[PDB]
């Protein structure tokens, strides 16, 4: 079902608000979660469904990377893609589809982040993988949004392959 | 005859594993050619991490050649380095042979006990290698 | 359609499963927790499984078992099969070939003493106590432990809901 | 003159490693790989230095096998990353041939540098 992943989920979180005291420090486990996600389905996919050949450019991996893993996980790639000049390390991925509102979400007073973050987790696990270390974090801006920024060594790096 | 030997790295380089099959004998040479390797593939690596930078091809069939001591890549999405180094070359069986490596360590990798960079003891995989192994390498 | 993808929720669980290991030293009290949240989950699945279908409330066993198969094949998409009567025919076992949850996931060696899928039993637990009716379940074969698939017991020792929907509370 | 003709550095090879191959002039041939050694490492190929450097300790002797191994080991360092531990794992074999034969302070700073990337590099 789609509410039995609901619930499944709303038992995430719970048990999180249960062992964990503060907001912050769960928005942590659950990125660990993500972390735990990307960890295995970043190898699973490279075969199957990303022609089975590895991508290592940038962008290039962003983007099919994101839609790859959005086909896989919900059948829905995210709705659009920025990439920011003003700070070059600065790129946003923003997907109007919350995975968390499968059951539609919390109290609007005490946790301003929410799986926006468990997402972001998984994010970060693929991106970390490929060969990409980044932080990511997820902002109710224009509906669930997010912002990674890349390791800098990575980024020196493609920044030097900007050519061939 | 070939000499045989795999080797299993983790993004934070560690050597998650490693396999042989070669005619058993002189097993402190055995070790020699292991730790031989092993730190070969760390130059290898220092090579293959802007080889893999230069292409995302399926496999890096040659990252170096010692000239006796051949550097075969097939680096993952999750960036495992893997090297085949052998004495002689094999290519037919090799690529495929990597090929079935990846697939048998997604089988093993999927497994949520697993974690990042972590060895991986189950003797389930040992005997999938090994018949991979006498499928692709062995005679 | 349940507009979902089986190996992102075989993922959430591991990671319930792993995070359980990590934080709590020991399989006894993992399952035991992992139960109670099935528990709690068994609360809100049995009022959609409700919510899906008005079945009727009980006249017998095999109503009821047929009942929570027809939801185990709804949300996890997967036929179950009812078999191993009581004489008495109160209590019955539940067949799963192969659960997203428990599938694609194998167990480390020195785990043996945990149950893995148990947030199942869990499940039936509370779906049975929010509709008021007391049963006992327990897997008493499961995929991994090397039985052929995942079977159940269901053993309904009394009840909670009366006839009329006054009920007792 | 600051010209650094990668032309007559190559000649040069020519006129060395290739020369050994002809004739056994190794002398001659060692004279020519020691100066384009410092000549391709005040240019940009320093790996190049490394490698026939390389191609010169399979010959050289013990204590000179091992001296073109230490230089091999920092010139292929010194350009790119490439051979950051493999570097130190040869040097290694170099320090016991130093040992054998290798100066004893080359053999100890030799392993004191291996031991260094050993620590940075545990795995």
């Amino acid at each position: 079902s789609q509410s039995i992943v609901a619930l499944l989920f709303s038992e995430i979180v719970q048990y999180s608000q249960s062992r964990v005291f503060t907001v912050p420090e769960l928005q942590t486990r659950l990125h660990d979660l993500g972390q735990d996600v990307g960890t295995r389905i970043i190898d699973l996919y490279f075969v199957r469904e990303r022609s089975s050949k590895r991508e290592t450019k940038l962008t290039q991996m962003l983007l099919f990377v994101k839609t790859t893993v959005w086909k896989n996980l919900f059948g829905k790639e995210a709705e659009k893609l920025e990439h920011a000049n003003d700070d070059e390390r600065t790129y946003y991925i923003i997907e109007k589809e919350p995975l968390v509102n499968t059951f539609i979400s919390v109290p609007k007073d005490k946790g301003s982040l929410n799986c926006a973050n468990f997402t972001a987790g998984i994010v970060e696990a693929v991106l970390t993988n490929c060969g990409f270390p980044c932080k990511v974090t997820a902002h109710w801006h224009k509906g669930t949004t997010y912002m990674v920024k890349f390791e800098d060594f990575v980024i020196a790096r493609d920044k030097q392959m900007e050519e061939k | 005859m070939s000499t045989y030997y795999f080797v299993i790295v983790g993004q934070n380089d560690n050597p998650i594993y490693e396999k042989e099959f070669s005619t058993v004998n002189k097993e402190l040479r055995k070790e020699d050619h292991r730790h031989l390797t092993q730190f070969i593939a760390h130059a290898a690596l220092d090579l293959v991490d802007e080889h893999k930078w230069k292409t995302a091809n399926m496999q890096l069939k040659s990252i170096d050649r010692f000239n006796q001591w051949f550097v075969s890549a097939f680096i993952t999405a999750s960036q495992i380095r893997f090297i085949i180094v052998h004495d002689n070359k094999n290519d037919e069986g090799i690529k495929n042979f990597f090929n079935e490596m990846y697939d048998t360590y997604i089988k093993n990798s999927m497994n949520a006990f697993y974690r990042i960079n972590t060895p991986i003891k189950s003797p389930m995989f040992e005997k999938k290698s090994e018949i991979f192994g006498r499928k692709y390498l062995l005679s | 359609a349940k507009k979902v993808n089986s190996e992102f929720l075989t993922l959430t669980y591991g990671a319930l499963v792993t995070q359980m290991l990590r934080d709590f030293e020991n399989a006894e009290d993992v399952n035991k927790q992992l139960e109670r949240i099935g528990y709690n989950m068994g609360m809100r699945l049995i009022e959609d499984f409700l919510a899906r279908t008005s079945a009727p409330r009980c006249l017998e066993m095999r109503e009821t078992a047929d009942r929570i198969q027809q939801a185990f094949r709804i949300y996890l998409n997967i036929q179950p099969t009812i078999s191993n009567w009581s004489p008495a025919s109160d209590e019955f076992s539940l067949v799963f070939d192969s659960n997203p949850l428990t599938e694609f996931v194998e167990l480390p060696p020195d785990l043996t003493n945990l149950r893995y899928s148990a947030i199942l039993s869990g499940c039936i637990r509370g779906a049975l106590e929010m509709v008021q009716l007391e049963v006992q379940c327990w897997f008493v074969q499961d995929q991994l432990k090397g039985d052929n698939v995942t079977e159940l017991r269901v053993k309904f020792v009394r009840r909670l809901e009366e006839v009329i929907p006054a009920g007792e509370d | 003159l600051g010209t650094a003709q990668r032309k007559t550095y190559d000649y040069m090879e020519d006129a060395i490693v290739c020369y050994l191959t002809v004739c056994k002039l190794q002398q001659f041939a060692t004279r020519a790989t020691l100066l384009s050694m410092e000549c391709l490492k005040t240019a940009r190929l320093y790996s190049e230095v490394a490698k026939q450097l390389i191609r010169m300790t399979n010959e050289e002797s013990d204590l000179r096998s091992a001296l073109l191994l230490e230089q091999a080991a920092y010139c292929f360092l010194v350009t790119q990353p490439p051979m950051h531990r493999k570097y130190a794992f040869h040097i290694v074999l170099a320090g016991n041939r130093y040992s054998r034969a290798g100066q004893r302070k080359h053999a100890y700073r030799c392993y004191r540098q291996a031991y260094q990337v050993f620590q940075k590099r545990e795995w």
